[PDB]
């Protein structure tokens, strides 16, 4: 049980003092894909019912908003998301 | 793997790139006698009561107070963050078992008694010349199921060689009590 | 070491160290509490909250403890302080309780005064053995015809009122627990008194007060407590009630004394008991009712004993309630209480919208015990009642055809209808054994079969009256014998010849 | 081996040892507690933990207790001092009448005999009622079954075996109840030491000498946890394995109620961490069941007879539990409610029932013949019941009606007064032997006895008894 | 207190503060967005966390959204201002007509009457229908089943029972809907006002004056998500147990429907993750149903 | 390093054993040389050819109103005690004349008795109604 927050990637750079939190509320970094689903790290700032927007010009719906990730449902096929994309809110 | 190995692989392989290890090495020890020695910053660490601000301002107050690293501080308040201050022991146990590695290993070890300084320099050389690790810093148990051969754990998980009378006599009973 | 740099900076550090009778709560929901501390706590302790509320210590895990809170989850909250009352979950017991509602824990709710205090009895104690207890030799007079005749409780009995809603279950714990009266009142002998507890699980408030109100009417709490686990009180509440009045008899048992406890709704224990469980996440079974529900049960029903004569003598009957759903005795609790217990009384709906009151079956109806539980001069007449009843039951199948069929079946059909109408009584009347005894005399020797029916009310009435003006010596002289010899025989034919030329009737 | 108790739901107990674990089944003594609480191990969890099951209560234990390992699993003692006299699971007499001074201890798990230490000749029993003794003979050496509900007999089909089987068997013989009513238990008890099966005498130095019993008893009751209802099954057959082994005498094996035994897997797995199975039972389901199963077989060295009372809950015959069940059993015996209602005792239902010892080649083929034409009388009576509910026997034909007068007869001839029911039923008890109800079925079949009415077989025995009852009705 | 809303699971609102926690059924409102929001605790969690079921939809909601909390449950006015009138679960007026201009407030979680608080007299209730007072009569303090849909003649029995009820034991009364049609409560609402149950007679200045009615009205409409239609029958019924207690009057209360009632206590426990009962039901629904009925 | 395998050959006809080919008769070790894997791939659909000899089952209405030939794969499903053992171990007994007439392998009938979840009582039961009809030397248990 790790939270997105946990991964290691991101230690690396809070055990090395980084504090590059500028990424806005706006954007943020796919952890996971399936069957219709995404989920997010970021965009704390986000309301619930908002539309998202993929790398890939694709577009879904925040709707599961959690403590550690966000939610978010597909309005297509999940051939075109893949890890480590990047998404922005409209 | 774990939680607590997720975050000592993490300490371990920025204090190898940037800051340096010798001083993370030292405060990991320190905080794990402090917290096995104090017998009080245990509950402060595991009790609800203590606010995130008072845990990060005593964590701050320790980061003054002691020859510590910004390193350091910055686990501690991952932890904090992260609700994982009680898996302190835990991380320093991960810490010095893959690991706490490029200089010298601790390992554990046990007699039935009080040995003598001869055969404790035929111990240490035998397993140092076995190691090829220049820097060993052991410990001493006393436990008299093995009755007096020495059985140790140098401490990296997949090495138990377990130099035992008791032990190696009831492995050869329980094989020659085979069929033919 | 290092404790000068806690105490400087948390301003407070030095209270919170005794985690061992002290803890703080953590979590709160659906009656259910985590705390961290209490290292010394035992397994079933009671622990007091920060505003009065109590618990009990239910699960101790590695680390937190989960407790179960006596009381609606809003009188908890986390950061709230908890401490070690030092002693398992316990309830007041003795001289004190008599007369008096109380809750679950012995709390009073009447609004009259605090409740004395023994060594405080435990809760959840082990059942007796094999030993000490002892077979069932004398009866519990319940005051119903029916009943006394072919159904007899016993004195260390555990029989069950089982049937639809609206049947008269309580009509028949409220007249076994007024029939006591005069028995207790005219022996002064604790040993022969009978006293009682009546627990209320799931039932409707307004309901137990008209209870009390015609128990205080009718002077029947100089030997009865009440113990009252509502629907608006918590479940934990309802789950407990039962064990705390079995806990208040164990005093009458122990100490030579007899009771009898009136558990009026134990399928609302068990719908609490699956309420605690689904909450605490427990994995359901069928109905969706745990695998602990037989051993809920049993751990109750299993202290109702007739100890030894080493033991005391004492006793503790019990008469559990359930209520059923269209009259279906193959569910999962009353088949698991029907195992549990020592006879079956059912009741109807057909019978209750019919007229017939008490609406006691008889072929369902069965009792382990049986004649053992009778006196000798209402064994020679609930025999031939039995007997005749069951022909009755037997030969009805072909009532229509009365004209068509012999004397003998005509003759079966009048004296089991005459049986029948006279096994009727109303609400908050009992009656005592030698007029039961008397009335059933008149019945199987046909003084009603040529009588009308609906004449068979007055008749009765009449007669008890007579036999309380006159033949207060035949009375008196059956309550000591305890039997019906050839002279007493005699002068109640006598009375019954008497009585019927002096009074006329339709037939 | 010390240890300390570090967590306690219920009736588990997760415990921590230090230098070295105890194996499973192994049993571990609570020291600061006011009885004799027993820990049987069960699990392993690593960091040196350890789960146990409590035979007795959890009301007084602290996270931090000090637990002592035995080095054994559970030992029950074994002997001829063990008959005449009750114990518990863990071996310690609850009859307030002294210890019990056996010299040999055997454990309480032990493994099943193999294959080829087996024999399998068929035998029967004498029971001296009619329904098993003609349509499901019970085989002495073998398991035996009686499923029902609640309110059904089952107790006292048991008394009545005891009382035809065990006075008259010689050899020694075993009870066990497992979650069953203590009032039945000191009643059997009373009975045994009225008829002689227990043979109780008092010396002057208050010591007691049981020489002479031939019954031993366990039990484990519903005022009992799961712990020790679980485990009173297996303290009874080490009991009896004692004796068909060592003695290699033929002994009897009655045990009431071993639903219990997985009712307490059901009130205990959720706390061990099992996921549940369909209705909230084990995936261990059958396996807890045949490894106790086993250990009941006739061998070369003896033989245990066994007859258990199956519960069967909600009236369905279809539970996991009683499914798995009937494939252990070498004679079926199903009672059911629906002939109960009708007032027949025993309510066996002789279509549900069967048994493998009917075949020819053990029973005669007079004997295979009637039983047979009773089955086959008995399912046509029951492929009317729909046609008669709805129309009437009115609209049947005369063969068909013949057949439902034969059925009727023969059911109420299916019905028997025990002696034991004699304090709720009075009329006296009817010893019934084979070639009677052989006799009496050839001739209710034939037609020998159309002429008497149907009310005329409801608890008679024979056919004297019937004919003198329909002489007697005529008046 | 002052917290902030750490996630959002459709009618499921987790909230965080910094001190002095809420206790459970307290209310909390939303600040920074309009459609007042508001939150009723229903469990703990800790690390200063809580739970809350929203009482309106909680679309347009953001992490970190600022709450406050009341420091007490969901406070419904209570005063003969609130006769004719119509309410929702927060008490707030839905009929167009002006504030509820009362001079106190009551909570919809009350403990109910003790033991000694209770009458042990019971007593039949003088309606004025002949088939009612012959065959099934009524009682003081009684809870009476109506099974009976449309095209019978319920509306009318209804308005019947609350004017001879008014007339001749001088008590109000009150009618919850429980997750009705709107149209049928405006229809309802309509037949009241031609009837002569409500009285909303306009004043010169444009406000309305509800001089003596017989009824107040209380919707949790079947748009509303659950948690309102769970909490409105509360609502009703302390708007009642204020006429009784302080009035000393005895009041009537009809119920459009307690299976709404129970489909709502069942979905909310579905939401909050409570393992359903037999058949779907709630483990809590006889303890519901009590807390409900024995007030 | 081992796959799960058990062993294969005429060594088995006449022998009782596990699921592992571990002996239980008591009566002397498995001679077999040769093992095979448990969990194997079915064959193809081109190494296989239609149904066409029959497998007398001994019966009369299973041989007359429902066949069964030699690589078919037929269910026998009813409920407790109603004859399902019985028409197997018929089937079995059915052979031994089939075999005794004849030594061509090609035309020999040897069988494979897999009890799940039944009881020694009952499986020695069978292994004896077997040995008192011939009929082991060509069936496995």
């Amino acid at each position: 049980k790790i939270s997105p927050s946990e991964m290691s990637r991101l230690l690396e750079e809070r055990i090395a003092g980084w504090k590059t939190q500028t990424s806005t509320e706006e954007v943020g970094r796919v952890v996971s894909v399936g069957d219709g689903i995404a989920r997010l790290f970021g965009l704390e700032g986000v309301q619930a019912g908002e539309l998202v927007e993929f790398q890939n010009g694709m577009t879904g719906m925040a709707l599961n908003l959690e403590t550690d990730n966000v939610g978010v449902v597909i309005f297509g096929d999940d051939r075109s998301v893949l890890e480590g994309d990047s998404v922005k809110r409209t | 793997q774990t939680l607590e190995g997720r975050y000592a692989s993490a300490l371990f392989r920025v204090a190898k790139k940037k800051n340096q290890l010798e001083k993370v090495y030292g405060d990991l020890e320190s905080v794990r006698n402090a917290l096995k020695d104090s017998s009080e910053f245990r509950l402060f660490v595991d009790s609800p009561a203590v606010s995130v601000q008072q845990k990060l301002d005593v964590l701050r107050q320790l980061v003054n107070r002691y020859k510590f690293d910004p390193l350091t501080g910055n686990l501690l308040t991952t932890l904090v963050e992260n609700k994982r201050l009680p898996m302190l022991a835990r991380v320093a146990d991960a810490f010095d078992a893959m690991y706490r590695k490029e200089k010298g290993e601790v390992k554990c070890l046990v007699t039935s008694a009080k040995p003598l300084s001869a055969q404790q320099q035929k111990e240490i050389v035998a397993a140092l010349q076995n190691r090829a690790g220049t820097q060993a810093r052991l410990i001493i148990d006393y436990a008299v199921s093995p009755q007096i051969m020495g059985g140790l754990v140098v401490r990296l998980g997949e090495q138990v060689l377990d130099f035992s009378v008791a032990t190696r006599l009831d492995r050869l009973q329980s094989q020659l009590l085979a069929p033919l | 070491e290092m404790s000068r740099l806690l105490e400087e900076r948390i301003a407070g550090w030095k209270t919170q160290t005794s985690t061992e009778e002290v803890g703080r709560v953590v979590s709160v929901g659906d009656g259910i509490a985590r705390l961290f501390g209490l290292e010394g706590v035992q397994a079933g302790e009671l622990v007091e909250f920060q505003n009065g509320m109590t618990g009990m210590a239910l699960n101790l895990e590695t680390d937190n403890v989960g407790v179960v809170i006596f009381g609606d989850d809003r009188s908890v909250l986390e950061g709230d302080s908890v401490k070690r009352t030092g002693r398992i979950v316990d309830v007041p017991i003795g001289p004190g309780l008599l007369g008096r509602v109380v809750d679950a824990l012995g709390n009073p709710i009447d609004g009259k005064g605090p409740i004395p205090a023994k060594e405080r009895r435990r809760v959840e104690l082990k059942a007796p053995g094999i030993i000490p207890r002892k077979s069932v030799h004398e009866p519990m007079m319940t005051g119903l015809k029916c009943v006394d005749a072919l159904v007899p409780v016993g004195r260390g009995q555990r029989e069950l009122i089982i049937g639809d809603r609206q049947t008269g279950k309580t009509a028949v714990a409220v007249d076994a627990i007024i029939n006591q009266k005069e028995i207790n009142d005219s022996t002064d002998d604790e040993s022969k008194k009978l006293y009682c507890i009546y627990v209320a699980v799931g039932q409707k408030r307004s309901t137990v007060a008209q209870i009390v109100k015609a128990l205080e009417q009718r002077d029947a709490m100089k030997y009865t407590t009440v113990v009252a686990a509502t629907a608006s009180e918590a479940a934990p509440l309802q789950f407990l009630a039962p064990y705390s009045g079995c806990a208040m008899g164990e005093w009458f048992r122990d100490s030579g004394r007899h009771c009898v406890i009136i558990y009026d709704d134990l399928s609302k224990q068990a719908t609490a008991y699956r309420q605690m469980s689904l909450l605490l996440r427990r994995p359901p079974g069928r109905e969706a009712y745990p695998g602990d529900v037989f051993y809920l049960h049993s751990r109750l029903l299993e202290r109702a004993a007739k100890m030894g004569d080493k033991s005391g003598g004492g006793s503790l009957t019990a008469l559990p309630v359930i209520e059923t759903q269209a009259g279906d005795v193959s569910a999962y609790i009353p088949t698991n209480v029907i195992s549990i217990t020592d006879g079956q009384i059912f009741l109807e709906t057909e019978l209750f919208y019919k007229g017939i009151r008490p609406a006691i079956n008889v072929g369902l109806s069965v009792s382990r015990v049986g004649s053992a539980a009778q006196v000798k001069a209402m064994k020679q007449v609930a025999g031939t009642m039995k007997l005749e009843l069951a022909q009755y039951r037997e030969v009805a199948a072909f009532a229509q055809f009365g004209s068509d069929l012999d004397a003998s079946t005509r003759q079966l059909l009048t004296r089991g209808t005459a049986l029948t109408e006279l096994l009727k009584q109303r609400q908050y009347s009992p009656m005592k054994n030698s007029v039961q005894v008397c009335v059933l005399y008149c019945g199987v020797k046909g003084y009603l079969d040529p009588l009308d029916p609906k004449e068979i009310s007055r008749f009765e009435s009449l007669f008890i009256d007579y036999i309380n003006a006159n033949h207060q010596d035949i009375l008196k002289t059956i309550e000591t014998e305890k039997e019906l010899s050839e002279k007493t025989e005699a002068k109640l034919r006598a009375a019954v010849d008497e009585f019927v030329a002096m009074n006329e009737f339709k037939k | 081996n010390h240890g300390r108790i570090t967590q306690v739901i219920g009736a588990v107990v997760d415990v921590h040892f230090d230098e070295q674990l105890p194996p499973i089944l192994n049993s571990l003594e609570v020291q600061g507690h006011t009885n004799r609480l027993v820990l049987e191990v069960a699990q392993h969890l690593g960091e040196n933990t350890v789960r146990t099951i409590a035979m007795d209560a959890t009301e007084g234990l602290v996270r931090g207790q000090k637990v002592v390992d035995t080095g054994a699993p559970i030992q029950v003692p074994v002997g001829v001092e063990t008959l005449g006299r009750i114990m518990n699971v863990i071996g310690e007499p609850v009859d307030e009448c002294g210890p019990v001074p056996a010299k040999k201890t055997y454990s309480i798990h032990r493994a099943a005999p193999l294959f080829a230490d087996q024999s399998t000749e068929p035998g029967l029993l004498q029971t001296g009622i009619k329904v098993v003794d003609l349509l499901a003979p019970y085989a002495k050496g073998g398991k035996i079954g009686l499923f029902g509900g609640a309110g059904v007999g089952k107790t006292v089909l048991i008394m009545e075996l005891i009382n035809n089987v065990a006075n008259k068997h010689g050899g020694f013989s075993v009870f066990a109840g497992v979650g069953e009513r203590t009032r039945e238990g000191n009643d059997l008890y009373h009975e045994m030491m009225t008829t002689g099966v227990i043979k109780r005498k008092k010396l002057e130095d208050g010591k007691f000498d049981f020489t002479g019993s031939k019954a031993a008893l366990v039990y484990g009751q519903m005022n009992e946890p799961p712990g020790a209802r679980a485990r009173v099954a297996l303290t009874a057959l080490s009991v009896a394995e004692y004796f068909r082994d060592e003695q290699g005498q033929d002994v009897l094996l009655f045990i009431d109620n071993i639903y219990r035994f997985t009712q307490a897997g059901s009130e205990v797995s959720a706390l061990l961490g099992r996921i549940p199975s369909a209705v909230g039972y084990q995936p261990t389901l059958a396996t807890d069941l045949g490894q106790l199963q086993e250990r009941i077989t006739t061998t070369k060295k003896g033989s245990i007879t066994s007859v258990q009372a199956v519960y069967v809950p909600a009236d369905d015959l279809t539970d996991p539990a009683p499914a798995t069940t009937f494939a252990h059993l070498d004679a079926t015996t199903v009672l059911s409610r629906q002939i109960a209602e009708l007032g027949i005792y025993p309510a066996v239902d002789p279509l549900d029932s069967t048994s493998r010892m009917l075949a020819p080649e053990i029973v005669g083929q007079e004997h295979y013949d009637t039983a047979r034409a009773t089955q086959k009388l008995l399912q046509d009576y029951k492929s009317l019941q729909d046609i008669i509910a709805i129309l009437g026997m009115d609209e049947l034909s005369e063969e068909d009606k013949l057949v439902v007068s034969r059925a009727r007869k023969i059911q109420r001839f299916l019905s028997q007064p025990f002696t034991v029911a004699e304090v709720f039923t009075g009329k006296p008890g009817r010893f019934v032997e084979l070639p009677e109800t052989i006799k009496s079925a050839q001739t209710i079949l034939r037609g020998e006895c159309d002429d008497l009415p149907e009310m005329a077989f409801y608890m008679c025995g024979g056919l004297e008894e019937v004919r003198s009852k329909a002489v007697k009705m005529a008046q």
